[PDB]
């Protein structure tokens, strides 16, 4: 009938330009809302290295590798 | 071990000679001690008619009520 066919087409290009929100942003945050608290739980360990007065050989990490560097 | 030469290295005894110069017991914190008062010293002297005081060079907030001289 060639009026439905391009009723579904028109529908296609409705849906299949769907846009897309700027996700970045989630992604970039919450990669760096792990770092934090990555780097914040050597704290303690800085810190406890720091009021022994030990050195920076003699402070001994428990740091383990991580899929970010940071 | 003795008062003239002691076992470590922080702690100084001074003794005195004569009836009129004073003791002093002299502490260096060091090693173990904190960074921020890792070259402060904590001293103890006694005058010569007998009263023992206390005094030190370390931050007002790190001195207790028991040595704030």
């Amino acid at each position: 009938t060639l009026i439905e066919l391009m009723i579904v087409v028109a529908i296609i290009g409705i849906l299949a330009a769907i846009a897309i929100p700027q996700y970045q942003n989630y992604i970039a945050k919450s990669q760096v809302s792990r770092v934090m608290s990555e780097t914040g739980s050597l704290k303690t360990v800085i810190e406890t290295c720091i009021l022994d007065g030990k050195t920076a050989a003699n402070c001994e990490l428990g740091w383990t590798n991580s899929n970010l560097l940071g | 071990s003795t008062a003239a030469v002691t076992g470590q290295t922080g702690l100084t005894i001074t003794y005195p000679a004569s009836a009129t110069e004073s003791a002093a017991i002299q502490g260096t914190f060091g090693n173990s001690a904190a960074i921020k008062i890792k070259n402060q010293t904590l001293t103890w002297t006694r005058t010569p008619e007998g009263a023992w005081s206390c005094a030190t060079t370390v931050e007002a907030k790190f001195k207790p009520a028991g040595c704030a001289s």
